[PDB]
């Protein structure tokens, strides 16, 4: 395994400010480190940061950084559905909604790109699709979308579609559900998906559409109709 | 709140255990087929 420091190679650079240097956002830099570790160790299954003691590294981050860092574990365990759960279970039951959402997304990522008859992604992420916590909704929706991208699974699509129209769904959750549906139905021209997205777009007001998160609905339609 | 979270945790535990069992069965079946 390669830790982020190996990639960074700070000692080579001229350490002009090795002492009281610029005070950068430590939480943001920890998030960057988590992303870098995930990318560098992707698909290998071993990692020198989360595997040895993952709770310390996770709690080193702040707020959503915990969600991203937790998902990094699934990124690392990519294509290892069998081994993904036995490692992500520890974080699947956590006192932090961010960590639990990250574990959901990690399971989705782990299942992404491979297909089993056990449908682990559905089995695990169908529970939190409509949960009252928007963060967990986001994690589960994105995990399911990544796990079943390009599959055109009617069961998953019918599970996901009501989320867009559900009342207690922020614009973020609506856009993420549109993205997930587009990924699941890419190159399918699904009547259900297109009708749902069009209805959702029409239902909202000008002030709500001024939000940037709303840009993910036209993206969902385009992904559905790609090519 | 807390009760709902505990119930969700129990449900996820049960689902994970069932999943690991099914995956172990699938792995051993694949190994048996490959040996055959």
């Amino acid at each position: 395994p390669k830790v982020p420091d190996d990639i960074y190679k700070t000692h080579l650079e001229n350490n002009r400010f090795g002492g009281s240097g610029s005070q950068v956002d430590s939480a943001r830099m920890n998030l960057a480190s988590s992303f870098v570790n995930g990318f560098v160790n992707a698909a290998f299954g071993q990692d020198k940061l989360l595997t040895d003691d993952g709770n310390k590294w996770l709690y080193k981050n702040k707020d959503h950084g915990m969600l991203s860092a937790a998902a990094s574990l699934g990124m690392i365990l990519l294509w290892d559905v069998d081994g993904g759960l036995t490692q992500i279970d520890k974080y699947l039951y956590s006192s932090e909604d961010y960590i639990k959402s990250g574990a959901l997304l990690a399971c989705g990522i782990v299942n992404s790109g491979v297909r089993n008859e056990c449908d682990p992604a559905l089995a695990l992420l169908s529970d939190y699709v409509l949960h009252n916590s928007n963060t967990m909704r986001l994690g589960s929706i994105f995990g399911l979308g990544l796990a079943y991208a390009g599959s055109n699974r009617e069961d998953v699509l019918t599970l996901l579609l009501p989320v867009m129209g559900d009342s207690k769904s922020s614009m973020e959750v609506a856009g993420v559900t549109a993205l997930a549906c587009g990924m699941i139905a890419v190159g399918s021209c699904n009547g259900d998906v297109t009708s749902t997205i069009l209805q959702t777009i029409m239902e909202k007001s000008e002030t709500e559409l001024k939000d940037t998160y709303a840009r993910w609905l036209p993206l969902g339609l385009g992904l559905n109709h790609l090519g | 709140g807390d009760r709902l979270r505990q119930t969700e945790n129990r449900a996820t535990r049960c689902k994970v255990e069932r999943l690991q069992l099914l995956l172990q069965q699938k792995r051993l079946r694949r190994k048996a087929r490959r040996d055959a």
